[PDB]
RNA sequence: UCACUCUUAAUCACACGUUGUAGCUCCCUUUACGUUGUUACAAUAAGAGAAAUUUCUCGCAAAGCUCUGUCCCUUGAAAUGUAAGUUUCAAGGGACAUCUUU
């Protein structure tokens, strides 16, 4: 039958250990039932930390670029040929187009030459977009810009065109923009009037070809920039009276006001003062509705950013689009005093049509001309709300005295959780996090699916999951920080206490660092601590401060060193309470001086001095995640899925403090080796975190303070068990011989932990490399580039295309490398002058592998591969590359990596070649050889070797290098078959495919 | 059906758009492409008005070339998705 | 002491970089290719779908299982047959995609 478990996660960045852990009818583990641990790659860039879609986004926006301007080039040739400009599409039109526009002017131009310039105008065209608002790169931008705008404003530059034959190529050496440069970009507005003055001077020059039709044909051109429960009555528009009321009532009857828990709505009567602000200001904020209502500092409303008034002032709460655009319209060129019924009609009017004469035929009769003027000159509405025009006329009069959607909707019209649901994306911006709970949801689903509802969910969330990249590139600073630090504390303690026996234990480095805090004093009596007497057993003693059964705080900020002689006095009180300071008596104030005397942080000081219990808020605090993730985990899964716990906390994401602490005292702390299985770790303890748990861990607190011998764990030998059954290779074997005396932990579930990896065969990526090199040296096998001199170190100066043509060349580049000590930019940083200016030279490199890119004229390195064929011929195994190039040219490749030749001629995997299967990227392989077996996750292929590499399942440094086996030849092997496993890393068997599929 | 300025706000729905779901992927792609291009290429005619960078003639250019370019997609997206037996 | 490494930018756009063919120009190898600097034009992922040399949209991401495909598993039903075991269909549960969304 179905079990009795609890189901504890441990989550992280990259990884989601998991395990169950069987209870019985009470809060009380019995044994271990399964563990396992899934591993998946970081949803975000492994380097650089930004998002993975990014690179696509900026694809996008290239890709798009690039064709508009090939679009309205297009345009531009066509409406030029059809006004006889242009006589074919295809001339070899002149190329001195910035001499012939000088030229254009005072001058006239045959009709070659302006359909030059014309085109070459609307080319390059210039920068439309106050000033001075975020960016760098705008700032530099935007200061060549004005820079060339106040230049051209002087008798000498009529035109940007004079400006670039005159200040640009004369002091520069070049009209275009060179390298990071932008002092020589131009305003649209700058060239617009140049091409109006061109067709100015020309006209009265006699050329034929100067239309003004064809002037305001171009100017179209070179301005023009893409724009960024019913009856069957249609939707309302948005930007229209009723629809925008509507919205407005229902942000008002969702205002909810926070005050240190009192949460409440609004007062009817102050109500009435927030109806109608958006009608007199364009944009009310929440500055408006907290100044304007009887509000004050500790109230702050929902959906908070968080007093800081950027966070109130600048938040707009609705914003009468429609109505204060129509009021500005009408009242820059009737007034704006207007009834309803018409607002609507003219919100309708300008949504659903966008012409002059469609949108005047329907308003034809309820608005005056000099309104349609005003309104058709400057309006523009866009969307449309999912509500129909007459369900709002009737819906709104209910809801303005104070009703809900749902509620009036029912006044007017009174007429999946066994797995989890897919994350709420809406609901987390992280990619990273939004994975990690989307593996977590996976996991959880594949658990419940073998041993069906879990009793309860225990959470342990790492660290480092709901943090920016910095946050946690900063917490890793700060982790080595600590690290040298503890290391250098082991040290000074070998220091004072040179006859040691070794490494320290934990608990000494603190005794340590706190006799250094407290000044060899102890802090409660007084009496002076000798250091040399310091580690002997019962000499002393690390106490918590404030009692452990009452505030569960394992914090630094809780321990104190004390003598053993005045703590067989005290008990489980806290120092207020134990000294007598409520009567304010001579031990309290002595104590107090003592502690704000000693080197202690403020908070710690203040935490020892507590005066006040808070018993609750502290251990729910102390023992519960409150981060963002931990809550809306707790939330989701509680609502959103079947849990078998009586109870309304059947989720538990605990502190990772506490759960360090169990980890500790359960015998287990460092128990993690650097392989990837240590993650099931902690979610096995934060499974065994139950309630009656902690009442014994509670229990036996209040033993060692003031009233079982050790401290409790979930079973006898649990330590082991737990360490047997997530590393051993064959637990059984181990659990039956190493532990004898515990049957119980060896049943049918017990299988050797196998770490599931995310799988990763998606068929689209990266097509090519960035870099494009020259494709015609390829018959050699040879890549010819532009090789700029500030680049080029020694190594590329000998690649060079031109040491067999410039030996001066060669030598001279080759002692200036010398007389930098190998560094490019400090030898060429001065215009090199050729024996003409030499900045960037051709240059060779190792190109025999290359995708055919820009209409066949260049090639490129290729990405990545998508898959692997696996043949086999001649009882031998070969492997076919598959790419992203070859994917989307729907080819299928023939060719099998062979070494020391290259694909011009490689085995051929013909009819007499056998196909055998197909892998994926991190996909399982099987291979065994005349040496041993490996069963790990495919990790690439080498196309020059011809080799593979595997990863091990686990990582473990015992194995290959550094967790994977690198360079690994199948040609010769015994077997080498594909394998399938689930995601909680069992039903390891074989896969036979039948045929080989297409790339499309 | 035919489609101008009177009726593309009307034909442009989202119960229409909705319906092209039964077709397969290589039709559906191209009609949902043309309509939705359509769709925001007429939602923003009237856009050019509240760009200071634009005179109300050139304006006026602008706003017949949108209209008339999302009116001909709709009309293309309308005529190759009744090729293929849309309940439109 | 059976404790511890827990003191946001989007969408519109601009301008480069690179490749190729032309016009200039610097160097320069042999018995016509290279090739410096500069200007123009074409291209600027490889490409795919649909409809007419031309038009749209998609084209390096995430997630999803409704449709399609791949693979893994459980269950049942038919033809069998040197009585061993095959071959086929039906439907249930998953994992992933060349499938579906945003």
């Amino acid at each position: 039958k179905n079990l009795n478990y609890i189901l504890g996660l441990d989550l992280g960045i990259a990884s989601v250990g998991w395990a169950v852990v069987e209870i019985d009818e009470k809060e009380n583990p019995l044994r271990l039932i399964d563990v396992g641990v899934r591993t998946f790659e970081r949803a975000e860039v492994p380097k650089t930390g930004e998002s993975l879609a990014l690179s696509r986004r900026l694809a996008r926006s290239a890709r798009r670029l690039t064709q508009r301007r090939v679009a309205r080039l297009k345009k531009a040739k066509r409406l030029l040929k059809s006004e006889n400009i242009l006589l074919s599409t295809d001339e070899r039109l002149p190329h001195q187009v910035w001499q012939l526009r000088v030229e254009g002017l005072d001058h006239k131009l045959e009709r070659q030459e302006w359909a030059a310039v014309l085109l070459h105008l609307i080319k390059h065209r210039g920068y439309l977009s106050e000033s001075k608002s975020e960016n760098k790169e705008l700032g530099a931008l935007l200061s060549g810009v004005d820079n060339n705008h106040k230049l051209l404003q002087q008798a000498t530059y009529r035109s940007p065109a004079e400006l670039a034959v005159k200040k640009f190529e004369v002091e520069e050496g070049h009209i275009r923009n060179q390298q990071g440069a932008y002092t020589h970009t131009f305003s649209r507005l700058d060239l617009l009037a140049e091409m109006e003055l061109l067709f100015s001077r020309q006209q009265h020059f006699g050329n034929p070809f100067a239309s003004e039709k064809l002037l305001e044909n171009l100017t179209a051109l070179l301005m023009w920039q893409k724009p960024a429960t019913f009856e069957d009555e249609y939707k309302a528009a948005k930007n229209t009276y009723s629809a925008e009321r509507f919205v407005w009532i229902t942000k008002l009857n969702n205002l909810r006001i926070q005050e240190n828990g009192l949460e409440r709505a609004l007062n009817d009567n102050e109500r009435l003062a927030l109806m109608e602000q958006p009608y007199d200001k364009n944009r009310l904020f929440y500055s408006q509705v907290r100044s304007i209502l009887k509000l004050s500092d500790e109230a702050i409303f929902k959906g908070l950013r968080y007093d800081k008034k950027a966070i109130e002032t600048k938040a707009v709460l609705m914003e009468m689009k429609a109505y204060h655009q129509i009021r500005k319209v009408l009242e820059g060129n009737a007034e704006l005093k207007a009834n309803p019924t018409l607002l609507d009609e003219i919100g309708t009017a300008f949504s659903l049509y966008k012409t002059d004469e469609d949108i005047s035929a329907y308003l034809a009769g309820k608005l005056s001309q000099p309104v349609l003027n005003a309104l058709l000159e400057n309006l523009s509405f866009d969307k449309f709300i999912q509500l129909s025009l007459k369900a709002l006329y009737k819906l709104l009069p209910l809801m303005q005295q104070g009703l809900r959607y749902d509620e009036a909707c029912r006044e007017i019209y009174g007429d999946n959780h066994h797995f989890l649901p897919q994350i709420p994306a809406d609901e987390i911006r992280n990619p990273v996090v939004l994975r990690t709970l989307t593996q977590a949801r996976k996991v959880i689903n594949g658990v419940v699916r073998l041993y069906g509802s879990p009793a309860r969910i225990h959470i342990e969330t790492g660290r480092e999951v709901g943090k920016s990249y910095k946050d946690r590139r900063e917490l890793e600073k700060r982790q080595e920080e600590n690290r040298k630090q503890r290391e250098n504390a082991i040290k000074e303690f070998k220091e004072y206490f040179p006859h040691f026996a070794g490494e320290p234990k934990a608990k000494d480095i603190l005794k340590m660092r706190l006799y250094k805090q407290q000044n060899a004093k102890c802090l409660y009596s007084g009496k002076p601590i000798e250091l040399h007497r310091l580690l002997e057993k019962g000499y002393v003693e690390v106490d918590h401060a404030l009692p452990f059964s009452r505030t569960w705080d394992d914090s630094f900020n809780n321990k104190v060193l004390v003598l053993a002689n005045e703590n067989q006095n005290k008990g489980n009180l806290t120092p207020f309470e134990w000294l007598d300071g409520k009567h304010n008596s001579e031990r309290w104030r002595a104590f107090k001086a003592l502690v704000e005397t000693s080197a202690f942080p403020y908070a710690k000081k203040q935490r020892i001095l507590s005066q006040k219990l808070d018993e609750k808020g502290f251990i729910e605090r102390n023992l519960n995640d409150t981060r963002y993730v931990a809550r809306f985990l707790c939330n989701f899964i509680a609502d959103n899925m079947h849990l078998t716990g009586e109870g309304k906390r059947k989720v538990f994401a605990s502190n990772g403090q506490i759960t360090a602490l169990l980890r500790s005292r359960w015998g287990l702390a460092k128990s993690r080796e650097d392989n990837d299985r240590h993650h099931a770790l902690d979610a096995v303890v934060v499974a065994c975190s139950t309630v009656a748990m902690q009442q014994k861990i509670t229990r036996f607190v209040r033993f060692e303070a003031g009233d079982p011998l050790h401290f409790p764990t979930p079973w006898q030998f649990f330590k082991q068990e737990v360490e047997i059954r997530i590393f051993s290779d064959n637990p059984k074997l181990e659990l039956e011989n190493r532990l004898p005396d515990r049957p119980q932990a060896n049943h049918e579930f017990v299988q050797p932990l196998f770490v599931s990896r995310m799988p990763t065969r998606k068929m689209t990526g990266q097509g090519h490399m960035e870099t494009v090199k020259s494709a015609k040296r390829l018959n050699e096998g040879i890549s010819v580039i532009k090789m700029p001199l500030t680049k080029l170190k020694l190594k590329d100066l000998e690649l060079m295309v031109n040491r067999e043509r410039e030996k001066d060349l060669y030598d001279t580049l080759k002692a200036r490398l010398e007389a930098f000590n190998d560094d490019p930019a400090k030898a060429f940083a001065e215009p090199f002058i050729k024996k003409a200016i030499v900045k960037s030279v051709r240059v060779e490199q190792i190109q025999k592998s290359g995708v055919l890119v820009r209409e066949g004229n260049g090639v490129a390195d290729n990405a990545s591969m998508v898959r692997v064929d696996v043949f086999t011929k001649g009882g031998k195994y070969f492997l076919v590359p598959i790419y992203t190039w070859q994917v989307a040219k729907g080819i299928l490749p023939n060719k099998a990596a062979t070494q020391y030749k290259d694909e011009e001629d490689w085995e051929v995997m013909d009819n007499s070649a056998t196909f055998k299967f197909s892998l994926h990227p991190n996909d399982l392989v099987k291979l065994v050889t005349k040496k041993k077996t490996i069963l790990g996750y495919f990790n690439g292929l080498n196309r020059a070797t011809g080799n593979i590499d595997i990863k091990e399942h686990d990582l473990d440094k015992s194995k290959g290098k550094q967790g994977i086996f690198e360079g690994v030849g199948i040609k010769l092997a015994l077997s080498f078959e594909k394998y399938q496993v689930d995601e909680l890393g069992k039903n390891i068997r074989l896969c036979k495919p039948s045929k080989r599929q297409p790339v499309r | 059906m035919k489609i101008t300025s009177s009726n593309f706000a009307t034909i442009a729905t989202s119960e229409n758009f909705a319906k092209l779901s039964v077709l397969p992927k290589n039709h559906r792609e191209p009609i949902k492409g043309l309509f939705k291009s359509a769709v925001e290429q007429f939602s923003s005619a009237r856009d050019f008005f509240k760009n200071e960078n634009y005179s109300k003639e050139l304006a006026e250019k602008f706003n017949k070339e949108a209209v008339n370019e999302a009116v001909e997609k709709l009309q293309k997206a309308i005529d190759l998705a009744e090729k293929q037996g849309i309940q439109f």
